[PDB]
């Protein structure tokens, strides 16, 4: 698994995780009831792919960091030897012993505690930055609304455990930790100053945009008008789209400027929209 | 004593939880100190609560339904029947190999009997060893029981039951063993006892539970199948504890209640048991640790609360007002071991939304009033000596801030001071002594009025402050206080002529009928508390001056200069001064004029 | 609760469903009081003492499956109450899935608007619609 994940990285591509993961794992639901317990016996396939997101990310560190600055870039399965962790395959052992099944709850009692973010962890924002966009990659991807909705459940509540650990850059460590608790690391790991704040309004856009797969159009719209880049502006122009079908006509104008207003961002080219205006406008 | 090794005990678990090294056992470590400790309750009662809890766990968001799903029954079962079928070959060996023992033993007392004595010795091979051995004219009991021991819960055929059943009443129903057998396996004569052999209360619910059919099978006849609501109700209330004996009981009872799954029962037994105090706070802690208590809502509310729409009879304990009236006694030497209590708070939920571990130590901690040993000591270099509490958290500064929030929801002046002190409160600290000071100011300063204590204090925050680097309006407000304190201190000694100079210094009030104006265009801008002391200043200012003009008729164009100042500056200030200041102030003008 | 399940808002069914709840939670304890025993000694009037007339787990567990709702954890919470709304969820749920499709589940329809039918006869309004619609 950890092999063809770090292929597809080097391809630029992520991984159907979901669909693997299906294969493997049968009867795993696909959500937690409660995000504060310390339940070892309420395992989610999204926390697993969670593990396996940044084992990926981890594994390709390392290899790129051992001295390979070698046109093989993923050495395959029986040239190379281990690339992720050894603890990491105690989690594996014993939670797949517990999938696929006296029992000591301390391995997956401490990483279930790491994993969620709850009252103790050790690893730093960066983990939780590019786990949140990989799950808002694989929330955006459904058309299904009713795993989307929870999809941009795992994205808020990733975000929402950043911003106050993040908020710690002020001449400061992030945790002192003597031991790699689950992803630790550094000259990756620490977030400079700069990124906080966007990481702010994409967390913006992420609340907006789950309360909007969630109905509430109208402070969806009131956090939506705050960020000021492309991803206000074109979800603010799809919504008066949508509400205003075939309602009013005075609104129409305000979708015209702010499609002028993505227009003026286009000019230069801005590639961070989804699909492109081109299209769209 | 006792108290003290579960006391140690408990300060190891937890700095090992602490520090975050592997799980320190709880159990094991009280079973141990038990082992050391002599006291034969102890080794017998902590054996049999890790022997008997010493099952499989089950987490799953769900405590009471993990612990009541039927597989909880039979792990307890297992674990139970097994440590009752040693203990008591492990007292065979006394009458006594274990066949030995066993007949010798039935030899103490005075094929079927070595094959119930490997029923009672938890043996199923020597039950099928005296099986193979007597199979000769017992037929098709060697078969039922070869599918016993071939399934693992000893779970017979639904076919083989009914057979057991029948035969134990067309048969047995007049050989004891026989028919305590037939009937146990194949879940028959459910209501009978069989006194025949049943001469042990704990031996006679395990022959009970042998007899307990766990599944919904509604093609069971009614009266042959045991569930666990009605052997339970009837061990509880039915069986009573002045039948099982409450003397013996505080090894017993609470033994067949915990043994049974009346958890918050066996624990609310052995809280009444005086010598149990301490044992039954550290079994409900641990099982509380495992989330095996099932908890009540209302704190206040009794001992045990049964919640509305919760299955008939499941016991939920105040775990808050049982650990908390524990705690009670020992608080007043051990506020250490009121801590290690504590630890088991910090992650729940108190119903305003604050840590309980936290208003726990606000209050208690608070109202033990151990400070250094507490939290920590700003000493003499103002360093933060950390207390025990940091030992156990890192937060040491939000700490003192809860305390500083509580201690000024409990009117502590001093304390609540202290406490956002040493979290390094300004502005807080600023405004309690702002507060503390209006009053302490200018009453008068007699030996140990509380005020020159107040001065000392105020003024060394202040020297600390100023020597580190710490606003400026409430510093300059407490430097005025400082200057009208001594300059009260000299209109007191009657220093007429450095009241004068120090009220010129201050440059507060109108010394000259022109500067009327600039000081009530400046009185907008002090702090309220100096509106609380310009009516004293004025009062003693106009007094001084009259003072002035005594001696200099006694012995005044500019004393009385200063008057019309005084009076312009009291007519013109936005503070509605008690008219009778006022009223003095014309008198002492009109005795200058 | 009938007003707050009217509208549409999310943002609103959130804290009609609270207060219902809340108020539910708090009568609840109040409910276990009534076996020939005293009410509450109030010799005034709080502001609405009367007589002759006055005399949350169901809403909590159907509000979870209609939490999940807005399909097959849907049935599954759907069948633990037993109320007329319980009733409807599982006949709309079969209704929808089985329009037009097989037979077998329009007999579960059937059997279950006739328990609705049995509790209709019993004076149930309790459905935000009257059911001389629903049967």
């Amino acid at each position: 698994l950890t092999w063809l994940g770090l292929q597809w990285h080097f391809l630029s591509t992520l991984p159907p995780l979901r669909k693997w993961l299906k294969q493997i794992f049968p009867r795993v639901p696909q959500e937690t009831s409660r995000l504060e317990s310390n339940i070892p016996e309420s395992i989610c396939l999204l926390d697993l792919e969670v593990f396996l997101l940044a084992v990926v990310q981890t594994s390709y560190l390392q290899l790129q960091d051992n001295n390979t600055t070698n046109r093989p870039r993923c050495l395959p399965l029986p040239i190379c030897k281990q690339l992720f962790t050894d603890r990491q395959r105690s989690w594996w052992d014993a939670v797949y012993s517990l999938i696929t099944k006296a029992k000591l709850r301390s391995v997956i009692q401490h990483d279930l505690t790491t994993l969620r973010a709850q009252e103790k962890h050790g690893l730093q924002p960066a983990v939780l930055v590019n786990w949140a966009r990989g799950l808002h990659k694989t929330g955006y991807s459904l058309n299904s609304f009713y795993d989307q909705k929870e999809y941009m459940g795992r994205c808020v509540h990733y975000w929402k455990k950043l911003l106050p650990l993040l908020d710690l850059v002020k001449q400061k460590k992030s945790i002192p930790e003597p031991v790699d608790p689950l992803f630790k690391h550094f000259h990756n790991k620490d977030i400079k100053v700069s990124e906080v704040k966007d990481l702010e309004d994409e967390a913006c856009i992420a609340f907006a945009t789950l309360d909007l797969v969630d109905g509430k159009t109208e402070d969806a719209i009131i956090a939506f008008e705050s960020v000021k880049n492309v991803v206000a502006y074109w979800n603010l122009a799809l919504i008066y789209q949508r509400k205003a079908e075939e309602i009013e006509n005075d609104c129409l104008p305000a979708e015209e400027q702010e499609e002028f207003q993505e227009c003026l961002l286009k000019c230069k080219g801005f590639l961070k929209m989804i699909c492109d205006e081109y299209s769209a406008y | 004593n006792v108290e003290m090794a579960y006391a140690r005990q408990m300060y190891m678990y937890n700095e090992k939880v602490v520090s975050g090294h592997l799980q320190p056992s709880l159990v094991d470590l009280c079973t141990e100190a038990a082992e050391r400790l002599d006291d034969k309750n102890v080794s017998d009662l902590w054996v049999m609560v890790k022997q008997m809890t010493d099952v499989p766990l089950i987490p799953a968001s769900d405590t009471l339904k993990s612990r009541c799903s039927g597989q909880m029954q039979m792990a307890f079962v297992r674990q139970a029947l097994n440590y009752l079928e040693q203990s008591y070959k492990n007292y065979t060996l006394i009458s006594v190999g274990t066949y030995n023992l066993v007949r010798s033993f039935l030899n103490i007392r005075l094929v079927w009997a070595l094959i119930y004595y490997c029923m009672r010795c938890g043996d199923l091979m020597a039950a099928q060893q005296v099986v193979n051995r007597a199979q000769h004219q017992l037929g098709d009991f060697k078969n039922c029981f070869q599918e016993y021991i071939h399934n693992k819960d000893r779970r017979l055929s639904p076919t083989t039951e009914n057979k057991l059943r029948l035969h134990y009443r067309r048969a047995v129903r007049a050989d004891p063993y026989k028919r305590a057998v037939y009937c146990i396996i194949g879940r028959c004569d459910v209501s009978d006892n069989h006194s025949e052999v049943a001469d042990k209360t704990e031996d006679y619910l395990w022959l009970k539970l042998s007899q307990v059919c766990f599944e919904d099978e509604a093609n069971s006849s009614p009266q042959d199948r045991l569930t666990l609501p009605q052997f339970q109700k009837q061990l509880f209330e039915d069986y009573g504890e002045s039948h099982f004996a409450v003397n013996q009981q505080p090894y017993l009872y609470f033994q067949v209640l915990f043994l049974t799954a009346q958890f918050e029962a066996a624990i609310a037994f052995l809280f009444r048991l005086e010598r149990t105090r301490c044992h039954a706070v550290h079994v409900a802690l641990a099982l509380f640790e495992l989330k095996l208590l099932l908890k009540s809502t209302g704190q206040s509310a009794q001992l045990l609360s049964q919640e509305p729409g919760e299955p008939q009879g499941v016991r939920r304990l105040n775990f808050i007002r049982l650990l908390m009236l524990y705690t009670r006694k020992f608080e007043p030497t051990d506020p250490r071991e009121a801590l290690q209590y504590f630890y088991f708070l910090r992650n729940e939920k108190d119903n305003q939304g604050e840590s309980m571990f936290l208003r726990c130590v606000s209050e208690l901690v608070i109202e033990s009033r151990e400070f250094d040993m507490l939290l920590g000591k700003l000493e003499k270099d103002g360093s933060r000596k950390p207390g025990a509490i940091d030992k156990f958290t890192r937060d040491t500064k939000t700490i003192i801030n809860k305390v500083a929030s509580v201690a000024e929801n409990k009117g502590l002046f001093e304390e609540a001071a202290k406490l956002y002190d040493l979290a390094k409160n300004p502005d807080k600290v600023l405004e309690l002594t702002n507060k503390l000071l209006s009053p302490v100011v200018s009453q008068i300063s007699a030996p140990q009025s509380n005020r020159e204590r107040l001065k000392n204090m105020a003024l060394a925050i202040a020297e600390r402050y100023k020597s580190q680097g710490v606003e400026k309006s409430i510093n300059s407000t407490f430097y005025l206080l400082l200057d009208l304190i001594t300059f009260f201190d000299e209109y007191h000694a009657g220093h007429i002529d450095l009241s004068f100079d120090v009220i010129e210094r201050l440059k507060l009030v109108p010394l000259s009928q022109d500067s009327v104006e600039e000081r009530v265009a400046a009185f907008r801008n002090f702090s309220d508390e100096i509106r609380h002391n310009l009516s004293e200043i004025l009062l003693a200012t106009m007094n001084i001056l009259f003072t002035q003009y005594k001696r200099l008729k006694g012995s005044d164009s500019v004393l009385r200069s200063q008057a019309r100042a005084l009076i312009t500056f009291a007519g013109m200030i936005p503070y509605r001064m008690s008219g009778d200041t006022n009223a003095r102030l014309v008198q002492m003008e009109v005795l200058m004029n």
